[PDB]
């Protein structure tokens, strides 16, 4: 017994001493100044700039793999010789009836995303994107992130020009987008010679990677005839008019994640208020939940929805 | 001159920053009573010695001090005329 | 009726330093970049070889002067 | 018996190392600053002189508790990390906006009063309340009254005071201060000044 | 008014704060602002936003003037030739 602690003690005696050697050895590194490879002046020397601003010319130390040190590459240089060292780069249907959504949109979004061989054999460049238009909110604000669900891939939301940074950033993120072929760029709420210049990126500027850049947004008031011309904008999809039954389906979908008695006359509620909008039905559900919170009702009583329906109708 | 921004128990270990260069964790100078050192007021540190040698009075910002009129022009209401109502209204908001 | 495509073809089958880069620039701070560009191109022209420029939609800059005060 | 010898040996390497370790802080070029980030075969430190240094040796202290972004004790000349260092009105005095008053209440105190109902219903209360309207339509007064009535800690923020990375660091410090205390009321005035 | 505006961003707000603190230290102080239209007497704030510095300085000024806990003993006078250009924020009573 008296020896067991001694065994563990030994591990301790080394442990604190272990750090001493690690601390002493660590107690000598002088660090380095971080900078970027501004350009490859020569296979032996290159022009770099430290984050502080000054620009120098340095060289690989032993083997810095110039093949991978293309113009622009973080590297830390010692402030005694300025040499290159370690380099380190630093719901499918939430709108009820979506037959319109799961149809033309699907057939024009995924079809050009799978078999480029089909079209190139046809000799026709695949359509690059389609435009959706109709009621704001349900058709515009909603079902916008849902496209990722429909395609099951993460998308990028892109909200004359100041300096042209619109097109500049579009291209600069285009490579990232192309790195993920299934990814779809969704420049919703997109809104001279930037929109028209915006018509030139799609033709070239790395647009041969099988991605449908759907310019689907009613926000732009001005419509470009060249864009709607076949090719660029293959076709236009009009957001369907809610029929007050799709409203019932939307209410049911949103009624899902809600605790309630169950005796909900959903048809009565939808007839009470014509929200007409999936976000309006979301607000209806939220207001019903709030009314339930009043008086501390874990459930939601029938009249609470009706108050919610009436409130939104205003 | 430096501004103190914090202090710690045991060793004081002030986090003073001089003007804008950088925060320095400097101990009090040998020849200073710890009571004088406090938070958020001007003090004096030497470069190499890095230590707070003497407390300093607060900044005055002479622009603001000289901005004060510190002078009474020789103008009286008597010379002004035709603004009796305005004069009274201003007086009710300044003097009375 | 065939324009931009013709310029594109000229670019594809030439040897000059064709730098179009003439986005119609109303701008608000740097006004009059004409010389800022052409000189560069001329500097490019002597740097490597004579260059060419091309663009449409310059109709906005055409104008006819008229008023000089507004 | 050799065990005590090793443990008495510990009063050996530690004393010298302590003396050196307790100089970078004291030294003027300490430049105690924030660690830009952390990596592995290592530290990246933005010195308070607006300079980015890369340290192969991640630091003398073990790297587990080197949180990306924190008071970093950069060495005077090695710029290696040494020490983490320490980091009256009522709702009856305003009229014509009572409905807004109850809305703000149910959105701001109900989480403070009881959030269980929200979880029960499956809907959470949004965070952040915007008060927009003509300069006359009282909201600073409403905010002051709400702070006075409800017992929490006020956090007054203004566009001018924030601006001077001074703005970002000040915002982060204030937000962290709010995070530390469970009850927190954050007041940002003329927010348009910042979010231009 | 010109002395308030400086080349450095935000300096005007800092000097406004300094003046406010100097007033707070004193008792029964009167302040007179002339050419107020000079010191951010507008809120156009176009996309260019070239006046952002004077604008933020004016915002700091108005905030320190009234809001939360003012001194309540600071009598402010203001002389402008064309108040119509002044912003709603300052012209609104309570501040003036
Ligand atoms: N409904 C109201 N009841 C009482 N006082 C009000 C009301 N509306 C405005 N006020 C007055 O306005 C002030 C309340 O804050 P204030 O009006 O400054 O904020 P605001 O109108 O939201 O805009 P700002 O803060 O930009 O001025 C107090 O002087 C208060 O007496």
């Amino acid at each position: 017994g008296r020896l067991k602690e001694l065994r563990e003690q030994l591990k301790e005696l080394t442990k604190q001493y272990e750090k001493s050697e690690n601390d002493l050895k660590a107690l000598q590194s002088v660090g380095q100044i971080v900078g970027e490879v501004l350009k490859q002046l020569t296979e032996e020397k290159f022009i770099v700039k430290a984050t502080n601003g000054p620009r120098y010319v340095v060289g690989c130390r032993r083997q810095l793999d110039k093949s991978k040190l293309k113009p622009g590459t973080r590297v830390a240089l010692d402030m005694t010789t300025l040499t290159i060292m370690r380099y380190l780069p630093r719901s499918y249907s939430e709108i009820g009836g979506l037959s319109e959504q799961i149809r033309e949109l699907r057939e024009v979004i995924e079809l050009p995303l799978t078999n480029p061989e089909l079209f190139q054999r046809v000799g026709i460049i695949p359509p690059k994107g389609c435009l959706l238009y109709g009621p704001p909110g349900t058709g515009k604000t909603l079902l916008a992130r849902a496209v990722a669900s429909q395609l099951d891939c993460n998308f990028l939301k892109v909200v004359d020009k100041y300096i042209g940074e619109s097109a500049r950033l579009i291209r600069e993120m285009f490579n990232y987008a192309r790195d993920h072929q299934p990814c779809i760029i969704f420049m919703d709420e997109i809104d001279q010679r930037t929109l028209m210049e915006l018509l030139n990126q799609m033709d070239g500027f790395d647009t041969l990677h099988r991605v449908k850049m759907i310019m689907a947004t009613n926000r732009p008031d001005t419509l470009d005839p060249a864009l709607l011309r076949p090719g660029r904008l293959d076709r236009k999809i009009h957001i369907d008019l809610p029929n007050e039954q799709a409203r019932l389906d939307i209410l049911k979908i949103h009624a899902g994640p809600i605790t309630k008695h169950g005796e909900i006359d959903y048809e009565a509620i939808v007839k009470l208020s014509d929200g007409f909008n999936g976000a309006d039905l979301r607000n209806v559900c939220t207001e019903a939940g709030m009314f339930a919170i009043r008086a501390d009702h874990d459930f939601v009583v029938q009249e609470d929805f009706m108050k919610a329906v009436r409130k939104v109708a205003d | 001159c430096t501004k103190i921004i914090n202090a710690d128990s045991e060793d004081p270990k002030y986090i003073i920053n001089v003007k804008q260069f950088a925060k320095f964790v400097v101990d009090l100078s040998d020849q200073v009573a710890p009571t004088d050192i406090e938070e958020g007021m001007r003090v004096g540190v030497d470069r190499n010695k890095y230590q707070i040698h003497i407390p300093l009075p607060p900044k005055i910002d002479p622009t603001v001090t000289m901005m004060q009129v510190e002078e009474k022009p020789d103008v009286t209401y008597s010379d002004v005329g035709g603004c009796k109502e305005q004069i009274e209204k201003l007086r009710e908001v300044v003097e009375t | 009726c065939g324009k931009t495509m013709l310029a594109k073809a000229v670019a594809h089958h030439t040897t000059a330093a064709f730098i179009r880069v003439v986005g119609s620039e109303f701008v608000q701070k740097y006004l009059g970049e004409g010389p800022r560009m052409v000189r560069d191109v001329f500097r490019l022209a002597k740097e490597n070889a004579p260059a060419i420029i091309f663009i449409d939609e310059i109709d906005a800059i055409a104008t006819k002067r008229f008023d000089a005060q507004t | 018996v050799l065990r005590v010898t090793h443990e008495l040996q510990a009063m050996k390497d530690k004393i010298k190392e302590n003396s050196e370790k307790i100089k970078v802080n004291k030294t003027l070029p300490y430049l105690v600053s924030n660690v830009i980030e952390l990596l592995d075969v290592c530290a990246v430190i933005k010195t308070s002189t607006r300079q980015t240094y890369f340290l192969p040796v991640i630091g003398l202290v073990d790297a587990e508790k080197l949180k990306p972004g924190d008071l970093v004790g950069v060495n005077k000349d090695s710029y290696l990390i040494l020490e983490t260092l320490p980091t009256t009105e009522q709702y009856s005095d305003i009229g014509g906006l009572d409905k807004q008053i109850q809305e703000l209440v149910e959105a701001i105190v109900l989480p403070m009063n009881h959030k269980e109902k929200f979880e029960n219903l499956g809907i959470q209360p949004p965070k952040g309340v915007l008060m927009y309207g003509p300069p006359g339509t009282g909201k600073t007064l409403l905010a002051r009254a709400c702070a006075a009535q409800t017992k929490a800690t006020f956090l007054k923020l203004a566009g001018p005071q924030l601006v001077q990375g001074d703005g970002a660091k000040l915002v982060r410090d204030a937000f962290a201060l709010a995070k530390e205390k469970a009850p927190s009321i954050i007041f940002i005035d003329e927010l348009d000044a910042i979010g231009t | 008014g010109s002395e308030l505006v400086q080349k450095y961003v935000g300096e005007g707000a800092r000097m406004v704060r300094e003046l406010f603190e100097m007033a707070r230290t004193k008792k029964a102080c009167l302040i007179f602002f002339d050419e107020i239209d000079a010191i951010g007497g507008a809120r156009f704030d176009d996309g260019a936003g070239g006046d952002n510095e004077v604008q933020r300085t004016m915002l700091e000024l108005i905030n320190q003037l009234d809001g939360f806990d003012p001194r309540g003993n600071i009598k402010v006078l203001m002389a402008t030739n064309r108040p119509d250009t002044l912003d709603p924020a300052l012209m609104r009573p309570g501040r003036l």
